[PDB]
């Protein structure tokens, strides 16, 4: 077992376990206690102080997912990512998690891959138990198993070259550009040849991801008929913001045709001044600012704004402003929608920069901690916290 | 006997080399008599010079106390108890309930023999110039930090195959009770009952005879618990002529204990008697209304009233009403309205907000709780429709939503008061506000304002403006603040200003609200 510890100074993380469903709580009984007969964990005595919260997420098989964020960000760092990879045509993800319940764990850091299976109304105390075997979830699981599994794919790797595989975490993703039908061929041979080796279930519905496809959802301006003075003050009010972005957008021409307080329905014919000026500011949005580049060494945030409708917008940067990406994503239910959004997201933030980002999402504390798991599917968890949406910045990424 | 806890001191820290206080002799002579015994018995070890370490004992017919704060702030932490208890709701019904009580349970369980050394004290000997005995905990030292997780902890390994083999009977450890439970005829009850005191008496354990034990009703932390049924503990308001700020207190106090069970217990008009108190023990006349409160309460209080055990087999349905504005009573039952538990909700999120809004929060406290209580989420009933609330629902810049729910036409019915026009209305007058406003229509009003902050002057052109205005308006600020706000649609706030605002709003034909830098 590669003896692993904790970063200097650092004590175990001791995670409250949020409440589940009777449901939730079977399935993980269930499941943990096959774990235990098959020794990848064991119950643990009162002299553990430490806990990381379980899920049971869900095929009609339920799958346990451990929220290990807290013990990743105390376990010390170990000592690539294909830019390629984010080109290929199709990428394919697969959960291999499961190659690790077959590596021993440092019988000293087991004490810290405790968890808890709660109770319903505090009515037992919980079943607890650790790890003996590297946890799915873990940031040390990787790096540990990285050895046997270069091996492990060297061959397919020199056999189907024109492949990309990249892992992250409990993923492995692959990467290529053959036809759809060939693709899905490839990836079954990989499976049964991770198989060969040792003990891989699709990931996304066993469905593909398209990065190549993926695209910057630009900033747009209301192109209409006829101009009102509610339309025109609304333009400004949209142009004079992403100013702070685009330094070369000018409103002086459009807020000339503002001047005197008029009606807000009266229609305002452009002058061929303040016209050639929103015509001038539509082509500087027409792209991503320049100068914007990818810092491998700072958060990377990642901000929802609910649109109404099924319809969400997203961007991902580092520095306000500076965004790397922008998005939009389309259906259900409000939790349900922005769950699948925030994966959607970070399965990008990994393939295009192989690190999950920081959500601030537009929901309440309580209602997110109550139903994310019920529509959550990937193996990993990002960094999120909670915000208020201000009303204006909905109001500038919009639609088409 | 049972396995071992392994415990250890805090990192780096060392044993507890405490001072022993002086001893009088009467009380020396007291401590031999005790620990002999204990000796005698195997929970203590005469050692000798080798071992350091000292924790003070002293004397309270005479009892042995041991002080272990020092240990216990040199012990390493526990996952500790609990400090979550059921809660009655979640009770399943049973014929029959005995609680035993595991006498000396810490004394019967044994200590990790690497740590005993460190549970060492010394009872002083009588005469100057000769040295006193020197002894160590081979058990579960009363008073020590780690007593109670590894008591519990080794009590359940111990329960474990007794569990397993009488599934027929259910098992709450709390502290030093045991509370064994069942649908069996009493007399195949009180045999089990009888097993299990042989089980834990397999392994050290000691509980009390059919003649002590302790059968419902249980009066456990503020409640009533029958077999069939709970409630809370019998609960009488005074009838003083004179309320002191904190009589009102605690009268509130247990009157908010009482609305867990007890339906529509309201105190409003007691709360608002703390207003301004200057003292706990300033007193204040009750008020018509308080008096109202009071009298009423009064009754409730007289009828005894019953929460039934959750039903397994049977759903959960938790119904909400609106008791007053920012008021609201639910109740949680299975069978018609057949409470198993009820509740109240305050809670106001925001210095704004609306009814919709406030209703969606209660959905979620309730349904938190009920997840803690029952495991499961009920199907609720709510004053509100379905299109009105998908109507505030997609409108709304934040996201949620409400588990399964059926519209319940039980006024009130929760509302949206005003909603502002999509789109500038034409033919309706427009103004620009700023403390003033000014239209396109040519009219305009300055108003020195006093005392105001920048942003409730903001509010203050807004509400300015819809005064002068008719039945349609338009309106345009800079105030992305005034925006927010009244872009949130809220129906109450703790401002005046903006209640004033809702009401202008409310009245309204039209009401179009527009930002500009
Ligand atoms: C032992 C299982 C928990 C349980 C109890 S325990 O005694 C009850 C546990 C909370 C602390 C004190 C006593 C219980 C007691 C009465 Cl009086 C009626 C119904 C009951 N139904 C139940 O499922």
């Amino acid at each position: 077992t590669v003896p692993v510890k904790l970063k200097p100074g650092m004590d175990g993380p001791k995670v409250k376990q949020w409440p589940l469903t009777e449901e939730k709580i079977k399935a993980l009984v269930e499941i943990c206690t096959e774990m235990e007969k098959e020794g990848k964990i064991s119950k643990i005595g009162p002299e553990n102080p430490y806990n990381t919260p379980v899920f049971a997420i869900k095929s009609t098989k339920w799958r346990k997912l451990v929220d290990f964020r807290e013990l990743n960000k105390r376990t010390q760092d170990f000592w690539p990512h294909p830019a390629g990879l984010k080109k290929k045509k199709s990428v394919t993800v697969l959960d291999v998690g499961d190659a690790y319940f077959s590596v021993p764990l440092d019988e000293d850091f087991r004490k810290y891959t405790a968890f808890t299976i709660p109770s319903i109304n505090n009515e037992t105390p919980g079943i607890r138990y650790q790890y003996n075997v590297l946890p799915q979830g873990w940031k040390g699981s990787p790096a540990i198993f990285q050895s046997s599994m270069t091996k492990i794919l060297e061959p397919f790797r020199k056999q189907n070259p024109d492949i990309v595989i990249y892992q992250y975490m409990d993923d492995l993703y692959v990467g290529s550009d053959l036809e759809i039908g060939q693709h899905r061929t490839k990836i079954e041979e990989l499976r049964q040849h991770l198989l060969r080796w040792g003990l891989p279930p699709f990931l996304w519905m066993g469905y593909e991801l398209h990065p190549d496809k993926w695209t910057v959802q630009p900033i747009v301006l209301p192109e209409k008929d006829s101009w009102t003075v509610n339309d025109i003050q609304k333009l400004v009010g949209k142009l004079n913001w992403a100013s702070q972005i685009y330094p070369g957008i000018k409103v002086r021409q459009l807020c000339k045709l503002l001047r005197g307080t008029k009606a807000l329905t009266e229609v305002i014919p452009l002058t061929e001044e303040a016209e050639l000026e929103l015509a001038e500011n539509r082509e500087i949005l027409k792209e991503p600012v320049h100068g914007v580049y990818y810092d491998p060494s700072k958060d990377l945030i990642a901000e929802i704004q609910k649109q109404g409708q099924g319809q969400w917008t997203y961007q991902i940067y580092q520095e306000p402003f500076k965004n790397l990406k922008t998005g939009k994503y389309a259906r259900t239910n409000d939790v349900k929608q922005l769950t699948e959004a925030v994966q959607k997201i970070t399965t990008e933030s990994i393939v295009i920069w192989g690190k999950t980002p920081k959500f601030k999402l537009p929901i309440q504390k309580e209602t997110w901690e109550t139903w994310w798991t019920e529509y959550w599917q990937a193996t990993w968890i990002p960094e999120w916290e909670f915000v208020n949406t201000p009303p204006l910045v909905k109001l500038w990424y919009q639609l088409e | 006997p049972i396995e071992t806890v392994p415990v250890k001191l805090k990192p780096g820290m060392d044993g507890p080399k405490v001072k022993q206080w002086p001893l009088t002799e009467e009380k020396i002579k007291a401590l031999v008599e005790i620990c002999t015994e204990m000796e005698k018995e195997g929970k203590i070890s005469k050692i000798g010079p080798e071992n350091p370490y000292n924790t003070p004992v002293f004397a309270i017919k005479w009892r042995k106390l041991v002080d272990f704060r020092e240990l216990n702030k040199r012990t390493q932490d526990f996952w500790e108890v609990q400090l979550g208890i059921p809660h009655p709701a979640g009770l399943k019904k049973k014929k029959s309930v005995t609680v035993l009580d595991v006498g000396d349970a810490y004394f019967s369980v044994p200590l990790d023999e690497d740590f005993r050394k460190y549970t060492a004290f010394t009872i002083p000997s009588i005469n100057n110039e000769t040295p006193g005995i020197r002894y160590q905990y081979n058990v579960l030292p009363q008073g020590w930090k780690g007593s109670p997780a590894i008591f519990q902890s080794s009590m359940t390994k111990i329960l474990e195959p007794f569990r397993k083999q009488n599934p027929d009977i259910v098992i709450y450890q709390y502290m030093d009770d045991l509370y064994v439970g069942s649908d069996l005829e009493i007399g195949q009850h009180r045999t089990k009952i009888e097993e299990l005191r042989q089980h834990l008496l397999r392994w050290g354990l000691t509980t009390p005879d059919k003649k002590h034990q302790k059968e419902p009703p249980f009066l456990w932390m503020g409640y009533e618990l029958h077999p069939d049924k709970w409630t809370v503990q019998p609960i009488v308001l005074p009838e003083k002529d004179s309320w002191t700020v904190n009589d009102i207190q605690k009268l509130v106090g247990k009157l908010n204990w009482a609305s867990q069970i007890y339906p529509g217990i309201k105190v409003r008009q007691l709360c608002k008697l703390l207003r301004g108190t200057k003292a706990l023990t300033e007193v204040i006349p009750l008020t018509e209304e308080a008096e109202l409160e009071l009298a009423e309460n009064r009754e409730i209080l007289k009828e005894p009233v019953h929460g039934v055990y959750y039903d397994p087999s049977k759903d959960l349905i938790a119904e909400i009403q609106k008791q007053g504005q920012g008021q609201w009573t639910y109740q949680i039952y299975q069978e018609p309205f057949k409470n198993l538990k009820t509740g109240k909700y305050a809670r106001m999120r925001g210095a704004h907000t609306n009814d919709v809004k406030q209703l969606t929060e209660a959905v979620q406290k309730i349904t938190t709780e009920s997840i803690v209580i029952w495991g499961k989420t009920p199907k609720f009933k709510l004053p509100i429709q379905k299109e009105t609330w998908e109507t505030w629902w997609t409108e709304y810049w934040q996201a949620t939503w409400i588990p399964e729910w059926e519209f319940v036409n039980t006024p009130p019915l929760v509302k949206l008061w005003y909603q502002l026009e999509k789109e500038p209305i034409v033919g309706a007058e427009t103004f620009y506000v700023d403390a003033g406003y000014v239209t396109n229509r040519g009219r305009q009003k300055v108003v020195t304002l006093t005392d105001t902050t920048n942003q409730k002057t903001e509010l203050q052109a807004i509400y300015l403006a819809l005064q002068d205005s008719g039945l349609e308006v338009n309106i345009v600020t800079d105030s992305q603040y005034a925006l927010g706000i009244i872009q949130a649609q809220p129906d109450q706030s703790e401002s005046e200003l903006v209640n004033q605002i809702i009401e202008q709003l409310i009245k309204k034909e039209k009401v179009y609200l527009a930002w500009v830098p």
